[PDB]
């Protein structure tokens, strides 16, 4: 579920860019971002500290 | 609700402990015993129950000491523990200060152990309540013990099963045996009564009476059978 | 499941662990960056007030004169941890060894200390993960982070608190693999910046670090024999001059 | 029901934290006792769970407490192991005492003991292991065969099965056994348990473990081509 | 609640908690004990879940002195408790007077074990935790007495009994000696009585593999009878239910 | 004889430059009776050296007891313990139990291999720093040793003249002492390796 | 509400613990206990409730003393009361031994204080139940404490408690304005009855006892007694008189 | 329901809490011991990772408990520190009694009833520990062994606890030599470690090593804990980099 | 999908930023005074929604009115927002988590 | 939904419900309290409110004497300021004895808030309600105000204050403080620096204050004597009169 998301997240900053051309620094901000998020539901780095 | 049993340690919104009072039912359930005294002797005098008729009975008055002694109502197991305690109490006395224990502060610390449990979170309130007779230096006195650790001084009372109907032969007939003095005989015979009308669809049987004594020239005296069969 | 220490979970765990690991991340910021000469250590101060006077708290607090602490998580439990953390060192590693612990042993008793207060059911784990941070003749300098789960870990640089994630990649960015303790502290101060602004100056950021010997804090001289201490805090008027030539 | 808590009786009668002990027991590997008149021959099921596993060095499912008494266990292994170490400080102890080796009918009421001890207790579980203790008596030669149970109660049988489809090997026990006459050769009596452990395996003549105590502080563990050869009588016949 | 507590009270003033444990006692096998004028007798059913089950190497029947017996029913596991720390109180008895303990004084020892329950409750130190599942039938023989039979509840405290039946046949054995007991009674015949009465209120076969008889004659000790004694005793109660 | 050096025994530890030496008679006696002619006095653990004299029991208990401890050190910190630090680890020991106490006299021996710098020391009963650098001797022969040892004493000895020096202030000593006199194990120490040598001496 | 009961311990979000509020509950059903200090003493009176016309009349009390000069009268549970004078009598002796003089009248208020506050703290007892009205006369004059169950304390120039603490207060409230001087303890004796006879309306379904004490400097050589012959017969004329 | 305490029974006979422990284990990374009559290879894998994430200065997967017996840690780490502190105490303590560096086997039976003691007794709670023990002992050799959390022990000739236990066992037994060489042994751990690992490239950072020989120089036992860089260059030779 | 796709949160504990923009806002839109400190209303409660913002305004006016006042000092303002300042337990003025 | 019917078991936020609702319970005697620093002194001024007139005003008190230089003003209930009160005492008695001096404002308040920490570590003791703030002169820090919280955190201060109303009196400080460029009150007496904490607690609250309606406790060097009702009388018409 997570991989149709990076898409839509930056097609959105590509909106911004006003672009035709996606550029790959809005895929750098997705995966950013996606990943972040999922390290927030497992509280911090607990697999580290288990 | 009743959600506030399940601990004894909880006090309820109305601010009783259920687990206490509940413990004063425990009584009604198990035996009658009538307490009732003079000023010169004390009597007690018990329903004895047996649960078939190959068993012989349950004796429910323990001699405390020899110028003690106590009845019990409701559980026994609880009334073990009590009597035990009590005695310790009136042996130490004998020991420590060569003195006969006195009613009264006997009581109070009957009073004590029940606080204990009372406070305490594991165990219960005693599930059994005494009626306590003794004769000391300042004469006959006699207690009625309770779960809620409260002794208080009555010249009769009774606990248990259906004990409305001792406590109402008891109110009528209370100046007659207060002014009887020095006849042991009538102390004994006016209990009798007392227990006879206690009793609701059953009769008086020589091995249901159980007749204690404690006098001014009385030592504890444990009465059963035969012995009850002059004063039946 | 996730409401005894006692419990364990269907993919197991505790839950009383994550929890205070939660509570970590209400806390304030602080960091460690270790230069080849040095680690600094650096954290903020609130207090809500501002007629509060913000050098009582105490939160960057010598355990010993070779190894300086912070925290993030609860306030509370620093001060009586650094307590518990002191009179353990001398019982089990200054009457023993002779000296002030190295840096990895002091770390596993700091572990050990909250590693009970798991194991006693009703009995919280400290709400604090710690930075810890020294010097050794034998290990050189050090960095630890020492988790409210029991666990250390040493690490190169690291950040703990509300404001973690975002320092963290400042962190990686930043971290050279040769670096002097004078570039550390400014990039220490710049990172740390970024956790709050409108409040930011020389007197409620507290900073120190665990460089080089001094025998100016030693306080008795004509030994040359030992060393002074490895540790200095860093006065205000000093945090107000990086703040400046950055 | 009020399995809730040990301690808590139960309007049934039964504390169900025994009952559930004796559940578990059924986990573990089947062992058979089979008492002759010169011999008892305690036998157990030793299951394979690998082919990495060791015979080098891991753990026989028979364990000799002292010189003269054998034990075998069906349960949970993990609360075997303590049981069976505490079951032999005392038995050594008790030649502490008396100078006299351990006696097998003061050895099955200690065994029961420290069971029976943990589940008066509230703040332990019960084991969750029934053990067979077979032995002779230091002074005599007559074959003694015991159990103990999770309960903390205990028993003496002739022949006695327990763990892993107990039900289906004390049948089959009834129909071949006789009790006016135990067999009286070691050979035959071996063969007995041989046999019953074969239905519990399904297929193996190396997952079949005999061990066998005999009088006099004799107890061998035996060899497993010697199983192969009682395998190869009762294949034949059958 | 009242019954999930241990030393919670119900509203009729019951601690069901330990009213619960008197079903724990019936479970067990039916003993039943008849005293008489000339001793008591003991008997029991033992169980036999298996013709490979040794019901003869296991008992209920314990010796507790050399004129103090015991019956039981419940839980074997606490009538290891119960009956090893009675053992003790006869024995310290002996060591403290050099004289016989009496029947009744056996059993305040035994109850005292009982009373215990608790975890904060005073009188003496609490530290079992639990009721216990087993009840005895004492028996025993004090010369100023004479012979006596009392029973041990392990809910409540000792009772004086002339015949008493405890274990799963209880109910309907106590009709069966509500009816036929006398005081002309001779122990040759309350050893028929034990018998007849005990195989109505069984359901296995009565034989001497599932039965035991005992005595507490003050001369002749406490004796555990054998199989070949047990065995005869049927036959002489089938002669005499034919002849009848 | 004394209570706290009945069974014996002498160690005697000095400086070089850059070296230290060690050394012991290997005569274990109980009163008056000779009993082992090989029994060491001196034990190691890792690259440190100890000697312990007095009451042969505690000897043989501290052996042990010390290695148990050094042991615990060296897994948990993944390095050798120093002859610097192990001073103060002695000190402790001993100081534990100042009722009825150890009756030893320990001699450490050893060079850091941090400095590269020899480190002697002495202790008691319970226990004491004596972190002279000069020379450190204990044993029954420790008022016969600190005069010998004294006069052969130039600083600044080359290792093998070393050997020479702390030899010969062994084997004269030990002729007049009574709970020792046979046998003798010199360690030469360095911090590359370490030479065990037997001497060859005359027995009683 | 629900909720943060069930413990002893346990704060509510209001900020309370709700348990220790219905402690205070179980005081108001209690009997009605006064004290009325006064310039050179205090006057302890409480109600004591008859059970039925077979009660001992002036035989039981709620009074109890402490060491030889300080009065105590709880309110609430009368056994409850009883066992937080026991802890009293020894800790009042305790400071007796360590000291060799009887305690200030402060002294005991803190140590009091401390003993119900240890109840409230901890999550395996049930805080006290009972208010303690107490005081008595030192070396600094007389002084007068009540103390709640929740373990407050302060002094009062007069204090009620119990099922009549509404009409009580109201009396002493009247009591300050006639008198802002003091009162001699003589006059509040006939006083401390008159109270007491307004507050048993508040409990009018049985009958009463009367029981007067009283500590004062000059009248009683600092010393607690109870009040009897004369001067309790004067006061029951007087509230008898005025409630008529 | 039955996911309380340790002294109530599920009515199927199980211990939820011992069942759940089993379940901690693979929550933490995949730790291989291959067993070879030539010596033992202990490998472990990390967790998880960070770039700035020191791990070259020590190992905290792999402590040696003495001399001749050391252990790879599966689990939480706080459970495990206490448990080899005790073990390590132990282990001196045998030394100091009968002047033998001690056996596998009381090693590990000690620490079965240990894990056993606090499930068993009190309130405390069950360890989720998993430790491969891997020794020699003048008895039976060379020796492996792995303890469950359930406080009991098996003899091996492979085992792989961790995360990944099923995959990793299978490609171990699928690949392995009854005599082996030490050198394969160590080839064999990476193959295996590669393909069940989510990691995209196999660092000597995301490995720990140590051996236990007696033929890397007979006469005596080298423990052989292998350092980064040592790591990183038999990563080079098996070209997984 | 294909009626909502836009899951648009709304939070009620907000940030120190939000809430001093819509104070700001709403006292741009009727009188002031120079004693009037806004600002110091987002820290003392922390989990303030915009409702309240406008039954804070509305409150401050009604003891403006109460003096009988053309503008809204700093008394004012103070005692209308003691008035509803919520019981919440989600602020920080009593925490140590820091 | 659990986690504030026990002590330890943290809730889903890592906060601990329980612990916050005993920062809640120091309005339940409904007092404030302002302590203030002098240039030779430190005032503590907090309210008597004698509600009832069965009570006697002069045995109502907040402050409590710990030591022979050490005050401590409780804000909150009665039952646990005394419980607070007695710790305090009786850890300035063993300092004392144990380590031979005199005890400062730090070393008493760092060490009641570690305890408070232990009571909440523990789920064998509860928090207690009540604030405390121990005001002295220290020997070599001079004026000194150490709050203590009931979690165990504890930061200093130029100026606290603690009630219900706490926010008002909280105002009128940093104003002060702002407009004064100083961490002090340069007032050179205390009889004026009392004055002040009398005068700015007026404005803040609106009310008048009387004789029975304040209590005043004032730390002067190297001596701490609470004042009594006649004397506060003369400052306030001080405050009157200009």
């Amino acid at each position: 579920a997570d991989v149709k998301g990076v898409c839509t997240e930056a097609g959105m900053y590509a909106l911004r860019e006003r672009r035709i051309h996606v550029t790959q620094e809005d895929f750098e901000l997705a995966v950013g971002k996606v990943m972040n998020k999922n390290q927030e539901t497992a509280i911090s780095v607990a697999k580290l500290f288990k | 609700r009743n959600n506030y049993d399940g601990d004894t340690v909880t006090f309820s919104p109305t601010g009783r402990l259920f687990q206490v009072e509940y413990a004063l039912e425990a009584i009604k359930q198990g035996s009658v015993t009538v307490g009732l005294r003079s000023n010169t002797h004390a009597v007690l005098v018990a329903l004895k129950r047996n649960a078939d008729e190959l068993s012989s009975y349950q004796k429910k008055i323990i001699k405390c000491d020899e110028h003690m002694g106590l009845s019990l109502a409701g559980l026994a197991p609880d009334a073990r523990v009590l009597s035990n305690y009590l005695r310790q109490q009136c042996n130490y006395s004998s020991l420590v200060f060569n003195r006969k224990l006195a009613v009264e502060r006997a009581g109070h610390l009957l009073c004590d152990k029940a606080q204990k449990n009372t406070q305490s979170y594991g165990g219960r309130p005693y599930g059994v309540g005494l009626l306590i007779i003794g004769y000391d230096k300042s004469g006959a006195h006699l207690l009625e013990f309770q779960p809620s650790g409260n002794v208080t001084e009555l010249y009769g009372t009774a606990i248990g099963a259906r004990s409305q109907g001792a406590k109402t032969y008891l109110e009528r007939t209370l100046d007659t045996f207060i002014k009887i003095d020095g006849n042991p005989d009538e102390l004994i015979k006016a209990g009798v009564e007392a227990i006879s009308q206690s009793l609701r669809d059953e009769s008086l049987t020589v091995d249901n009476l159980s007749i204690a004594i404690v006098g001014k020239d009385t030592p504890f005296t444990i009465y059963d059978g035969e012995a009850v069969a002059k004063y039946i | 499941y996730s409401f005894s220490l006692t419990t364990f979970s269907p993919s197991g765990k505790l839950g009383q662990i994550d929890y205070a690991l939660t509570a970590v991340k209400q806390g304030v910021t602080s960091l460690g960056i270790k230069a080849t000469n040095g680690v600094v250590i650096a954290t903020e101060k609130k207090s809500s007030s501002p007629l509060a006077m913000s050098e009582t708290l105490s939160k960057v607090s010598l355990l010993t004169p070779d190894i300086g602490a912070v925290y993030s998580g609860m306030g509370p439990d620093y001060r009586v941890l650094v307590d518990k953390s002191r009179k353990v060192a001398h019982t089990s590693y200054k009457r023993i060894y002779g000296e002030y612990p190295p840096t990895k042993l002091l770390v596993s008793e700091v572990a050990k200390i909250m590693q009970e207060a798991t194991q006693s059911g009703g009995v919280r784990p400290f709400g604090v993960s710690l930075l810890i941070a020294g010097h050794d003749e034998f290990n050189g300098f050090s960095l630890y982070q020492v988790d409210p789960s029991g666990s250390y870990f040493p690490w190169k640089a690291t950040a703990i608190g509300k404001g973690s994630v975002a320092a963290k990649t400042f962190l990686e960015k930043r971290w050279n693999d040769e670096l002097e303790l004078e570039d550390a502290i400014h990039i220490a101060l710049l990172t740390l910046k970024e956790s709050v602004e409108g409040e930011f100056n020389g007197d409620t950021i507290e900073l120190a670090i665990i460089g080089d010997e001094n025998p100016d804090l030693l306080g008795y001289t004509g030994i040359p024999t030992d060393k002074g201490p490895r540790f200095r805090k860093l006065t205000s008027q000093e945090i107000n001059d990086r703040l400046e030539a950055l | 029901g009020y399995d809730r808590a040990l301690s808590i009786f139960s309007p049934d009668g039964h504390i169900f934290q025994v009952e559930y002990a004796l559940e578990a027991v059924k986990r573990g590997t089947c062992a058979v006792g089979v008492k002759g008149k010169n011999c008892v021959v305690l036998g157990c099921e030793r299951r394979s769970t690998l082919k990495l596993q060791d015979t080098r060095i891991t753990p026989s499912k028979v364990s000799k407490i002292d010189s003269h008494v054998v034990l075998s266990f069906s349960g949970l292994n993990a609360d075997s192991r303590i049981l069976i170490e505490k079951a032999r400080v005392e038995a050594q102890s008790h030649r502490l005492t008396l100078e006299d080796p351990v006696t097998v009918e003061y050895l099955t009421r200690y065994v029961a003991g420290v069971q029976q001890r943990y589940t008066q207790s509230g703040g332990v579980r019960p084991f969750g292991v029934s053990t067979l203790i077979a032995g002779f008596d230091p002074r005599d030669d007559e074959p003694k065969l015991y159990q103990t149970e999770p309960s903390g109660i205990y028993s003496s049988w002739s022949a006695q099965t327990i763990g892993r489809n107990s039900k289906t090997v004390r049948e089959f026990l009834e129909k071949n056994y006789d009790r006016k006459e135990p067999p009286a050769t070691v050979e035959e009596c071996v063969k007995l348990t041989v046999r019953s452990l074969l239905e519990v395996v399904q297929t193996g003549a190396k997952n079949i473990e005999i061990t066998v105590v005999k009088p006099d502080s004799d107890i061998v563990a035996l060899s497993s081509e010697e199983i192969n050869q009682y395998v190869t009588q009762i294949e034949q016949e059958k | 609640e009242y019954d999930r507590g241990v030393s919670t009270f119900s509203p009729e003033g019951r601690l069901f908690q330990v009213e619960y444990s008197l079903e724990a006692i019936k479970l067990g096998s039916t003993a039943i004990g008849i005293a008489t004028k000339e001793g008591v007798v003991l008997g029991v059913e033992k169980r036999a879940t298996s013709p490979l089950l040794e019901s003869d190497s296991i008992e209920k029947i314990v010796e507790i002195d050399r004129h103090i017996g015991c019956a039981m029913s419940g839980l074997t596991a606490d009538a290891r408790s119960m009956i090893e720390h009675a053992r003790t109180a006869a024995v310290t008895h002996n060591l403290y007077y050099d004289e016989d303990i009496n029947v009744e004084s056996l059993t305040q020892s035994v109850c005292d074990l009982a009373l215990r329950f608790g975890e904060g409750a005073s009188g003496e130190e609490r530290l079992m935790s639990r009721p216990f599942g087993v009840a005895l039938l004492i028996a025993g023989h004090d010369a100023d007495d004479g012979y006596q039979l009392f029973h041990a509840e392990p809910s409540g405290t000792f009772y004086r009994y002339n015949a008493k039946a405890i274990g799963s046949g209880s109910e309907g054995a106590q009709a069966e000696l509500l009816n036929e007991w006398h005081s002309s009674l001779t122990l040759k015949e309350a050893e028929l009585l034990v018998l007849k009465i005990l195989k109505q209120v069984m359901e296995e076969k009565l034989d001497e593999n599932n039965a035991q008889l005992s005595c507490i004659t003050k001369q002749d000790g406490f004796k555990i009878y054998d199989n070949e004694k047990t065995a005869e005793l049927i036959k002489e109660l089938k002669e005499k239910e034919a002849a009848e | 004889s004394d209570p706290s050096s009945i069974n014996g025994g002498i160690v005697v530890a000095m400086t070089g430059k850059d070296c230290v030496a060690i050394a012991c008679d290997l005569r274990l006696g109980s009163q008056s009776l000779g009993v082992s002619n090989k029994f060491e006095k001196i034990f190691h653990y890792g690259h440190v050296f100890l000697g312990i004299t007095g009451l042969a029991t505690d000897v043989t208990t501290l052996n042990e007891m010390f290695r148990y401890k050094t042991n615990l050190y060296k897994l948990k910190e993944e390095r050798a313990i120093e002859p610097e630090t192990f001073t103060q680890l002695v000190s402790s020991s001993l100081y534990e139990r100042r009722f009825g106490p150890y009756f030893v006299g320990p001699v450490v021996a050893g060079i850091n291999s941090k400095s590269g710098k020899p480190f002697i020391a002495g202790f008691d009963l319970i226990g004491c720093i004596d972190e002279a650098k000069d020379f450190i001797v204990s044993g029954t022969a420790s008022d016969q040793l600190f005069g010998m040892c004294e006069s052969l004493y130039e600083p600044n000895l080359e290792p093998e003249d070393l050997f020479e020096t702390i030899s010969q202030a062994l084997l004269n000593a030990a002729d007049r002492d009574a709970l020792s006199g046979w046998g003798a194990v010199v360690y030469i120490i360095k911090k590359d390796e370490v030479v065990k040598r037997y001497l060859k001496m005359r027995q009683d | 509400g629900t909720g943060y009961d069930l413990s002893n311990s346990v704060f509510s979000p209001d900020g309370r613990n709700f348990q220790v509020e219905y402690a205070v509950k179980a005081v108001e059903n209690g009997t009605t206990s006064i004290g009325i200090k006064c310039n050179d003493g205090v006057v302890f009176a409480v109600e004591k409730l008859i059970t039925s016309k077979l009660l001992v009349p002036q035989k039981n009390v709620k009074i109890q003393v402490v060491d030889r000069h300080i009065g105590c009268v709880y309110s609430g549970l009368i056994p409850d009361g009883r066992h937080l004078v026991n802890r009293g009598r020894e800790e009042a002796a305790s400071f007796k031994k360590l000291y060799k003089t009887p305690i200030p009248i402060p002294a005991f208020a803190d140590r009091l204080g401390q003993y119900v506050q240890a109840h409230t703290l901890y999550n395996s007892v049930r805080p006290f139940g009972v208010s303690t009205i107490f005081g008595g006369v030192d070396k600094n004059g007389a002084h007068l404490y009540m103390l709640e169950p929740s373990g407050s304390y302060w002094g009062y120039k007069g204090a009620a408690t119990g099922k009549g603490r509404q009409s009580a207060k109201a009396e002493l409230e009247k009591l300050v304005d006639h008198h802002p001087e003091g009162l001699s303890a003589r006059e509040a004796v006939k006083q401390a009855a008159k109270i007491i006879y307004l507050a048993h309306e508040d409990n009018k379904e049985k009958d009463f006892e009367l029981e007067i004490s009283w500590c004062s400097l000059s009248e009683t050589n600092g010393l607690h007694k109870f009040v009897k012959g004369d001067l309790l017969q004067e006061a029951i004329d007087f509230a008898q008189k005025e409630i008529n | 329901r039955y996911d309380s305490r340790t002294t109530i029974f599920s009515p199927e006979g199980r211990l939820y809490q011992v069942e759940y422990a089993l379940e901690s284990i693979s929550h933490a990374g995949t730790a291989i011991g291959i067993m070879a009559s030539d010596g033992i290879v202990l490998a472990a894998e990390r967790k998880v990772t960070s770039t700035l994430l020191e791990q070259d200065t020590s190992t905290e997967k792999l402590y040696k408990l003495n001399d001749k017996i050391a252990v790879a840690v599966a689990g939480l780490t706080a459970d495990a520190e206490i448990l080899i502190n005790t073990a390590r105490i132990h282990a001196q303590n045998y030394l100091k009694t009968y002047n033998e560096d001690i056996p596998v086997e009381i090693l590990v039976r000690r620490l079965s009833d240990i894990k056993q003691g606090y499930t068993q007794h009190g309130g405390l709670r069950p360890f989720g520990v998993s430790f491969i023990y891997a020794g020699y002992d003048d008895r039976y050799g060379y020796q492996l062994y792995t303890s469950n959390p359930s406080g009991n022990y098996t003899g091996w000739k492979a085992i792989s606890v961790g995360a990944n236990t099923s995959a990793a066992q299978t490609l171990l037994q699928m690949d392995y030599k009854d005599d082996m060489k030490v050198d394969d042994a160590i080839e064999l751990a990476l193959k295996t470690l590669s393909k069940t690992t989510d990691s995209s490239a196999l660092t000597y950072d995301r490995l720990e090593f140590a051996t236990i020989r007696k033929g890397a120089n007979d006469g005596e036992v080298y423990q052989k804990i292998f350092k980064p860089q040592e790591i990183k260059d038999i990563l080079v030779k098996t070209g997984i980099t | 999908p294909g009626r909502l796709d836009r899951k648009i949160e709304f939070p009620s504990l907000r940030d120190r930023r939000e809430r001093r923009l819509i104070f700001g806002t709403i006292a741009s839109k009727m009188s002031l005074a120079p004693e009037a400190d806004l600002d110091s209303l987002i820290i003392r409660n922390d989990s303030l929604s915009g409702a309240v913002i406008a039954a804070i305004m509305q409150e401050a006016g009604l003891r403006a009115v109460r003096k009988n006042r053309y503008v809204i000092l700093q008394s004012d303002l103070e005692e209308a927002y003691a008035t509803q300042v919520k019981t919440d337990n989600t602020v920080d003025k009593f925490d140590f988590y820091k | 939904a659990g986690y504030d019917r026990h002590i330890t078991i943290f809730s889903p936020e890592g906060r601990l419900y329980q612990v916050e609702y005993a920062f809640k319970a120091t309005n339940q005697t409904n007092i404030n309290s302002l302590a203030v620093r002098g240039k030779d002194c430190t005032v503590v001024i907090s309210q008597k409110k004698v509600p009832d007139k069965l009570l006697d005003p002069t045995t109502v008190s907040y402050i409590f004497c710990i030591s022979r230089t050490i005050g401590m003003v409780v804000n909150g209930p009665i039952p646990d300021a005394r419980n607070a009160a007695l710790r305090a005492k009786a850890e300035a008695a063993e300092f004392r004895y144990k380590y031979g001096y005199d005890m400062p404002c730090d070393v008493l308040a760092k060490r009641m808030a570690n305890l408070s920490q232990i009571y909440t570590q523990r789920a064998y003791m509860r928090p207690l309600g009540v604030i405390l703030t121990f005001v002295s002169v220290d020997e070599e820090l001079g004026p000194s105000i150490y709050k203590t919280d009931p979690a165990g955190y504890y930061v200093g201060y130029k100026a606290t204050a603690t009630g219900p109303k706490q926010q008002e009196i909280t105002t009128n400080l940093e104003n002060h403080f702002k407009k004064s460029k100083i961490d002090h009150i340069n007032e050179e007496s205390w009889e004026k620096v009392v004055e002040f904490a009398i005068t700015h607690m007026i404005d803040a609250l609106g009310t008048e204050f009387s004789k029975n309606d304040l209590e005043v406790g004032v730390a002067t060097k190297d001596k701490f004597f609470t004042l009594s009702a006649e004397n506060i009388e003369e400052r306030l018409v001080a405050i009157a009169e200009q």
